[PDB]
């Protein structure tokens, strides 16, 4: 029922306006220690020879590397993506240039991915930027994807329930409570917000007056739209193991300036990442995947903002191998 | 210490007294019975029960609603009675989720909802008669009733009154208990934070006061049920020292004092006044007001206050960024 | 000066402390020992803030701000214009409650009267020790409490429920409001039905006691009965912050999840799930 | 163009705040407070001397008159002139306005403090078909002590000094609201009956515990005109001699606690 004390607390906001974050410790400590996973850089190697692109026979992303700074980008991909499978995930034993198995051409596209992340996306992954670690974690389906509609578990490592299962339809209101925090809101904020850029996440005016000409009648945004927003700061604040007041003051949820947090303005560069993410790299995937990874509707996993950070603020806990590993970004 | 205040010592029992009305007296049916622990601390006899026409109305009008609702509940988990149970919470009956302004909605988008808003509306007309006649029949003022109106006519607002107002069916209340709590939020981000709409802390105020009223009412009589301040209408006409020690003690203590029969005014009044002033609130929402913390800001009443973490701009302002 | 009928009940003692030295009344006002620890405290207090709301940026009352501390002082004393008048108006706050609750026993025992009324007046004063003092200490922060301003306490209040994401779901809090609501709404009752049977209007002749329960025995088929309804609306009111204090105690030192979440004990039984 | 703008910066709602305070503002001082004030008032001072005119905020604080038409014949008008008239056994421990009164006499059988009564009608209390509402056990037959509660009738009343004061021969009920209101007991040594409002009563398995009275004190409580019927005036006092013990059965109850 209850989570004995001491909590942890931070301050985020003026005193006396009670902003901040209520952290429990043990919880804190098991996201550690499963974020501490995380294998160390792989030791740096000479550049030397030429360039893989006069060495290799099918090299099209990562050309300008040479021979042992490839292998090892290809030794810290098998650790990061299929430790368990190892190169023969990706490879034909006899002939490594052949894209006949479908997790090559995808890692082909992951690579560009990556790289574009670490690059184009530096105001919300800064220098920390990401791996393949970051979502896959050591498997090469990553433990938290979304499909066009709620499923669970949230990880996909867990085994369903009949109820838990997509095609149990009597389960439907539980899997969408848990992907926004247990609340009773009707609403999919991933398919409304997350999957591509055609709805907007605003819905307070802007004036102290209501505006003729947008205030009455079919004119109006429905208040399910209001619901809706709720349900993706709900699911938002989950899927970084905090509250609100981390980005808001409550005051006035719809105020910047003094009343947001640098937080809530990297989280608005999050919600553009995804939507690139998965409208331009993850979605097209469908094409390159066999039958069992679709959704029912034939779509491909999507990113949401749990894939990378998995119930902490700063994806594992702020862990970086950017310096270690230019070949992934940010590319002049 | 007067241990009568905490429950009755000693029950008594007698015949049942039956005080004749100007009709009905043969629709009061069901046979009296006692219950010895409700009466250690009430009266000990449950029923008879008036049943009149339009008690029975209120019971057709509001079952229809509750069937109507419980159905559409049970949809929601394809008819499986045990995730019913479950998930019961969790359940709702939705206005429409699209806008089609004031037109009818679909069944399956909000049709469903404005019917079981229908019958709900017609049961609380049927039970305020019920609440009404029932007080003339006994020859009694109707104040009840003028208080209960109140309380339907905040209700009526957030229903039916503020959605067409603004003309969408897509701002009423849901159905269901998570679901008529998620409305609150929703709606108090929709219109700029209800903590700054006066009238939220006017209704808020009166609230708060009949929690003062009531546990400072009832401590009174309590503190002087020795003299038999109980028996409060013969207090009114026949002053006793009971509501002389009543009075006196908040006399002494806040420089003045109400009467027996003013007192109840006061409590009557600060009960009304809730549903009052949550209806004003409602009713000026949306029609003539958007963004309740921005009207203060206008009106220079909202407090503000220093940065801790660096002021943030808006990103979507900045030049070049993506919408 | 007088009530026609109060000079009789105007006699010497009940006190509880200094016998006949406060023993007496000003204007319409018993003084006591109470009495002038009271205004002590609110003179204290009311300088306190006056003196605060002057260092500060505006003197509009809706905007007037005095805040506890950064969190960072912990469990001590900060700064006087950073934390330190909210801790000095704090103290003078609960001098002037226990005082006002103190001097209304003694007027209960003046009058032969139970001390029911400070009884009830204690309840709210252990809300506010919930909000100020314990729940503060459990989480080791002044910082925790709430600022003193007529607006300003609203955001701390809105910004505290956000932080467990919907604080609807808040099982103490369902409590509290549900006394809140029927609290309200029995008052109206009670109110109504006592003015229905003095006032019938027209003329007609006042009703009675039978009349009373006759009414909600036909209404509802139930009828608590006069004594009752008095004991009742105390027990009511009393449990708007009784089992409200649970629902706010419980939130960060005993729970620092969203409230919704907390649910799952339910919706996570094995056997449905 | 907005929704609710008018001319030169107002709003309709900014209005709706002004009117609001006023409705408020109008009920509670123009009639809630006159409401307030319709017992007690004219309020007494220093002897009001001046005969031939009234004071006027003693003519603006009050209400109109209000009848009662009571249920069984008579009326009763609010606010009246109702000085009191008996004779308070009291002295001024000083010259000061508001200093305490001290009791010259015996204060409960003087009737003063907390042993005050009102001056309610000499009339007994009626039930809705004219009977009376308050009346013992023996009277009223067809009413019964309910099952699983003590009989008190034969235990023993023990007063605050421990001894024993005399036996409970009857319960007086309110027939109106089926509710013991008063306990009837012999005082022992005396051969007179008292009653004692049930809200003074320890009712124990074995006797009736009393703490507001010595035992000597049952002596000189105020007796009833008739056996078997009380007026609301004997109802009021009655129940004020015991509420006087709570301050003056011994010395040192009026004495602070502390
Ligand atoms: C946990 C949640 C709380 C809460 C949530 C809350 C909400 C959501 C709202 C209020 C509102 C109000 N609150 Mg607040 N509050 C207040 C006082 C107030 C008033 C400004 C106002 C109406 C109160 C009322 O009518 O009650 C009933 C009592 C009555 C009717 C008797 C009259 C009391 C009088 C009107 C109060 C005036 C007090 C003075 C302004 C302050 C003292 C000044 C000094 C210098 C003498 C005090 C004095 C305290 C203390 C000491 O704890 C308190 C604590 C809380 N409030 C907690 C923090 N309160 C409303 C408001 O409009 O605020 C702007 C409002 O909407
Ligand atoms: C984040 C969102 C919040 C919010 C959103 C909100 C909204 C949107 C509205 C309120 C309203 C109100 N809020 Mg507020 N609120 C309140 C208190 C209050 C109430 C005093 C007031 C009136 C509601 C009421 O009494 O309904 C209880 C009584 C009701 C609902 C009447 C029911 C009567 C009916 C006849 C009953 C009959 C039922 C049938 C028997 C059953 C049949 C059913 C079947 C057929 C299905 C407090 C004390 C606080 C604190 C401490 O923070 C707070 C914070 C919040 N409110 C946040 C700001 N609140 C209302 C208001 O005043 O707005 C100006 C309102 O409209
Ligand atoms: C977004 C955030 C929200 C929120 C956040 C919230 C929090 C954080 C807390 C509450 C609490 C409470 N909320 Mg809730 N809330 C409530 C109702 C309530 C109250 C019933 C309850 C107790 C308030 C309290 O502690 O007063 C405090 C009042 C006090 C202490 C009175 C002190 C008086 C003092 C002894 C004397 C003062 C004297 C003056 C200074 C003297 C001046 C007088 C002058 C005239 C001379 C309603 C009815 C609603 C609706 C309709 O939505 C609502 C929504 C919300 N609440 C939003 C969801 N609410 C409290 C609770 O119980 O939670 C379980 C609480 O801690
Ligand atoms: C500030 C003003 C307050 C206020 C005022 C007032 N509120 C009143 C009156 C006043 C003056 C009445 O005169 C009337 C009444 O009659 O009271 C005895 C009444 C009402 N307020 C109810 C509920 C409510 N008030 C709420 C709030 C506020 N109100 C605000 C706070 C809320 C909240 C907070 O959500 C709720 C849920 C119902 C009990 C009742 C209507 C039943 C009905 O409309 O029928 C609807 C028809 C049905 C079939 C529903 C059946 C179930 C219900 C519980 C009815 C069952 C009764 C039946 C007799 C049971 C038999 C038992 C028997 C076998 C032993
Ligand atoms: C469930 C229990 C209910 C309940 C019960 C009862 N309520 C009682 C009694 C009972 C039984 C009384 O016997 C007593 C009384 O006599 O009635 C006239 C009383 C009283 N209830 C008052 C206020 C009240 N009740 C509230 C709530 C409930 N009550 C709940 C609902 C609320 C809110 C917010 O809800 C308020 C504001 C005062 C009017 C009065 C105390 C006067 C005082 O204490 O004098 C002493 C103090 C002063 C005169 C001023 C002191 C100034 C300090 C030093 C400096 C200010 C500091 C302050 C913290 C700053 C705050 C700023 C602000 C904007 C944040
Ligand atoms: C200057 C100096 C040295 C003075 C010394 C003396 C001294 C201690 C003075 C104190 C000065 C102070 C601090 C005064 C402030 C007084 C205060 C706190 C007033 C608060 C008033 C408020 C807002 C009350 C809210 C409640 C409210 C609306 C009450 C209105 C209705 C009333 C009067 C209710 C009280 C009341 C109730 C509850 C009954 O049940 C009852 C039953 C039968 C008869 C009468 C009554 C009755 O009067
Ligand atoms: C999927 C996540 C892979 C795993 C695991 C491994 N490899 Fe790989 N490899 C992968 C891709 C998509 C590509 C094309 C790279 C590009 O820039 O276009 C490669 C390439 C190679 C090569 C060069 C082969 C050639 O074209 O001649 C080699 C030699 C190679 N990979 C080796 C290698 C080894 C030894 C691995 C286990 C340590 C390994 N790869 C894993 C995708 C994936
Ligand atoms: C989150 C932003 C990701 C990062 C960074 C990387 N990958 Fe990924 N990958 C992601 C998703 C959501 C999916 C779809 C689910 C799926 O299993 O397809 C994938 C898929 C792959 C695959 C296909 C594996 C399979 O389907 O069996 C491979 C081989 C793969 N990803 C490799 C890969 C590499 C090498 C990455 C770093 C260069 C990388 N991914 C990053 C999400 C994310
Ligand atoms: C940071 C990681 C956030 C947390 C935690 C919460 N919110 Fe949020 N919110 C955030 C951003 C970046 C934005 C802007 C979205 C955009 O695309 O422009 C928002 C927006 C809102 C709004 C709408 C405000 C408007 O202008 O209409 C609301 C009402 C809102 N957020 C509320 C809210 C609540 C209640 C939260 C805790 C449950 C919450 N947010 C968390 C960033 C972040
Ligand atoms: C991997 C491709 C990510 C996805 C998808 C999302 N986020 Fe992210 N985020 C990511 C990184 C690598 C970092 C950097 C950590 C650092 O040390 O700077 C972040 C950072 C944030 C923050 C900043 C938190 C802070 O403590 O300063 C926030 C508020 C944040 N992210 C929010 C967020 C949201 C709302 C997302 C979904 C729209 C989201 N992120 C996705 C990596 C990735
Ligand atoms: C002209 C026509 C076509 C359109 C106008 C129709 C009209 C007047 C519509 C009005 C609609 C209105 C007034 C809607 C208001 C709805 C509101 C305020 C709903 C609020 C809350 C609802 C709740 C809590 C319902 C929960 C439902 C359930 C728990 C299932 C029902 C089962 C029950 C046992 C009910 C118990 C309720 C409670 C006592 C516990
Ligand atoms: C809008 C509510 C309409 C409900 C109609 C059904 C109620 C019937 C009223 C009968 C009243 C008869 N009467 C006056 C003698 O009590
Ligand atoms: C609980 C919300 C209370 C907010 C109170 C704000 C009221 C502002 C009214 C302003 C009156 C108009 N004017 C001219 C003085 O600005
Ligand atoms: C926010 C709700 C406002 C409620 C206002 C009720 C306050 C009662 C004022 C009592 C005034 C007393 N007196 C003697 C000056 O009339
Ligand atoms: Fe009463």
């Amino acid at each position: 029922c209850f989570e004995p004390p001491p909590a942890t607390t931070t301050q985020t906001g003026f005193r006396g306006l009670s902003m901040g974050e209520v952290l429990h410790p043990a919880t804190v400590k098991a996201k550690k220690e499963r974020d501490a996973q995380y294998p160390p850089a792989l030791a740096a190697v000479k550049a030397e020879g030429p360039p893989v692109s006069q060495v290799y026979k099918n090299v099209k992303v990562l050309g300008n590397l040479t021979e042992a700074e490839f292998l090892r980008t290809m030794t810290a991909i098998t650790e990061w993506v299929s430790p368990q499978e190892g190169c023969t995930y990706c490879h034909d034993e006899n002939n490594l240039a052949s894209e006949a198995k479908y997790p090559y051409v995808v890692a082909r596209r992951m690579l560009e991915m990556t790289r574009a992340i670490n690059t184009n996306w530096t105001q919300h992954v800064a220098q920390t930027g990401v791996t393949c670690y970051t979502c896959h974690r050591g498997t090469p389906l990553p433990p938290y994807v979304r499909y066009l509609e709620p499923t669970l578990p949230l990880n996909n490592r867990e085994t369903p329930t009949h109820v838990e299962r997509v095609e149990t339809r009597s389960g439907y209101v539980v899997r969408l409570a848990k992907y926004t925090a247990y609340s009773a809101l009707n609403y999919d904020p991933f398919t409304m917000f997350l999957a591509n850029d055609k709805r907007q996440v605003r819905v307070v005016p802007q004036t102290a007056l209501p505006l003729v000409g947008v205030s009455r009648g079919k004119e109006r945004r429905p208040l399910s739209d209001a619901y809706a927003t709720f349900a993706l700061m709900m699911s938002i604040s989950d899927s970084l193991g905090t509250n609100c007041t981390f980005c808001h003051n409550a005051q006035t949820f719809e105020s910047w300036g003094k009343k947001s947090t640098p937080q809530r303005a990297i989280a608005w560069w999050g919600i553009r990442m995804v939507r690139d993410l998965n409208m331009n790299y993850l979605a097209p995937l469908n094409a390159s995947l066999p039958a069992s990874r679709l959704g029912r509707q034939g779509e491909a996993p999507q990113a949401d903002c749990r894939t990378c950070h998995q119930g902490v603020t700063k994806p594992l806990f702020g862990a970086s191998r950017l310096k270690d590993y230019p070949e992934l970004g940010p590319i002049k | 210490a007067d241990y009568q205040t905490i429950y009755t010592q000693i029950q008594a029992r007698g015949p049942h007294i039956t005080v004749s009305g100007e009709w009905g007296d043969n629709d009061r049916v069901g046979k009296p019975f006692y219950s010895y622990w409700l009466g250690k601390i009430g009266d000990a006899q449950i029923g008879p029960i008036y049943l009149g026409a339009s008690g029975i109305a209120a019971f057709a009008f509001g079952s229809t609603a509750i069937l109507i609702i419980l159905f559409n509940m049970a949809a929601e988990v394809h008819f499986d009675p045990l995730q019913f149970f479950r998930q019961f919470f969790w359940l709702g009956l939705y206005p429409p989720k699209a806008q089609y302004g004031m037109g009818i909605p679909p069944l399956h988008d909000g049709g469903w909802w404005l019917m079981a808003g229908l019958f709900m509306t017609l049961s609380l007309g049927s039970w305020w008669i019920r609440v009404y006649s029932r007080a003339r029949a006994l020859g009694l003022g109707t104040h009840i009733a003028w208080n209960f109106a109140a309380a339907i006519f905040f209700v009526l607002c957030i229903g039916c009154i503020h959605p067409t107002l603004v003309g969408s069916w897509s701002e009423g209340v849901p159905f269901g208990i998570w679901p008529h709590i998620d409305w609150l939020t929703a709606f108090s981000i929709r219109y700029g934070n209800f903590y700054y709409c006066p009238w939220h802390g006017f209704s808020i105020g009166f609230a708060y006061g009949c929690g003062l009223l009531f546990a400072a009412h009832g401590a009174t009589i309590l503190a002087v049920a020795r003299f038999g301040g109980d028996r409060e209408i013969e207090q009114i006409t026949d002053r006793g020292t009971a509501v002389e020690r009543a009075a006196l003690f908040w006399r002494w203590t806040i420089g003045f004092n109400a009467t027996i029969e003013s007192v109840h005014r006061w409590g009557w009044f600060f009960s009304l006044m809730v549903m009052v002033s949550a209806s004003v609130g409602i009713l000026l929402t949306g029609t003539f007001v958007d963004n309740w913390y921005l009207w203060c800001v206008k009106h220079g009443a909202a407090p503000d206050y220093p940065a801790y973490l660096p002021a943030t701009p808006d990103p979507a302002s900045l030049p070049g960024a993506p919408k | 000066a007088l009530l026609s009928f109060e000079r009789k009940y105007r006699v010497r003692g009940g006190t509880l402390i200094g016998g006949d030295l406060f023993d007496f009344w000003v204007g319409p006002y018993f003084v006591g020992f109470f009495g002038v620890s009271a205004i002590f405290f609110i003179f204290l207090g009311v300088s306190l803030i006056g003196y605060a709301a002057s260092q500060g940026p505006t003197w509009d009352p809706f905007a007037i701000s005095i805040n506890p501390p950064d969190l960072k002082y912990g469990l001590g004393a900060a700064p006087l214009l950073e934390g330190g008048f909210w801790q000095a108006i704090t103290v003078c706050a609960l001098g002037a409650f226990i005082s006002w609750m103190l001097r209304e026993v003694e007027i209960s025992r003046k009058l032969g009267i139970g001390w029911h009324v400070p009884l009830a007046f204690c309840v709210p004063i252990f809300m506010f020790c919930v909000l100020q003092v314990f729940r503060p200490l459990l989480l080791g922060s002044w910082g925790h409490a709430f600022p003193y301003g007529i607006l300003s306490h609203l955001d701390w209040v809105n910004n505290f429920g956000y932080q467990y994401l919907n604080w609807h779901y808040n099982p103490g809090h369902m409590s509290s409001v549900s006394f809140l609501f029927v609290n309200a709404m029995a008052l109206g009752l009670h109110g109504g039905l006592i003015l229905s049977v003095a006032n019938p209007g027209d003329g007609d002749k006042v009703k009675t006691a039978e009349h009373e329960n006759q009414y909600f025995r036909d209404v509802v088929g139930y009828s608590i009965g006069a004594l009752s309804i008095h004991r009742l609306g105390l027990f009511l009111a009393s449990n708007i912050f009784l089992t409200g204090a649970f629902g706010t105690i419980a939130s960060g030192p005993f729970w620092t999840r969203g409230w919704p979440e907390w649910w799952g004990w339910w919706l996570d039984i094995p056997f449905w799930s | 163009m907005y929704h609710g703008a008018l001319a030169q910066h107002l709003d309709i709602a900014q209005l709706v705040w002004y009117a609001q305070w006023l409705v408020i503002w109008t009920v509670v001082l123009l009639y809630l407070r006159r409401e307030d004030r319709r017992e007690g008032y004219p309020l007494v001072e220093p002897l009001g001397l001046v005969k031939l005119a009234p004071e006027d905020g003693q003519v603006y604080e009050l209400p109109y008159p209000k009848t009662f038409v009571l249920p069984h014949g008579g009326t009763v008008t609010v606010p009246r002139r109702r000085p009191e008239t008996r004779e308070l056994k009291l002295a001024q421990t000083d010259g000061f306005e508001g200093a305490p009164l001290q009791p010259t006499g015996n204060p409960l059988v003087d009737a003063v403090g907390p042993a005050s009564y009102a001056e309610r009608a000499e009339v007994v209390d009626a039930t809705v078909d004219g009977k009376a509402k308050i009346v013992p056990l023996r009277v009223a037959t067809d009413f019964s002590i309910a099952e699983g509660d003590v009989d008190p009738r034969g235990l023993p009343v023990v007063a605050a000094d421990g001894v024993e004061a005399g036996t409970v021969t009857d319960l007086w009920v309110d027939r109106s609201e089926h509710y013991f209101r008063y306990l009837e007991l012999s005082v022992a040594g005396s051969a007179r009956t008292a009653l004692i409002p049930l809200g003074f009563c320890d009712v124990k398995k074995d006797k009736i515990v009393v703490t507001s009275i010595l035992s000597e004190q049952f002596a000189n409580v105020p007796r009833l005109q008739s056996r078997d019927q009380i007026t609301l005036r004997e109802e009021d006092k009655v129940s004020a001699y015991y509420a006087g013990g709570l301050l003056y059965a011994t010395p040192e109850r009026a004495e602070s606690l502390l």
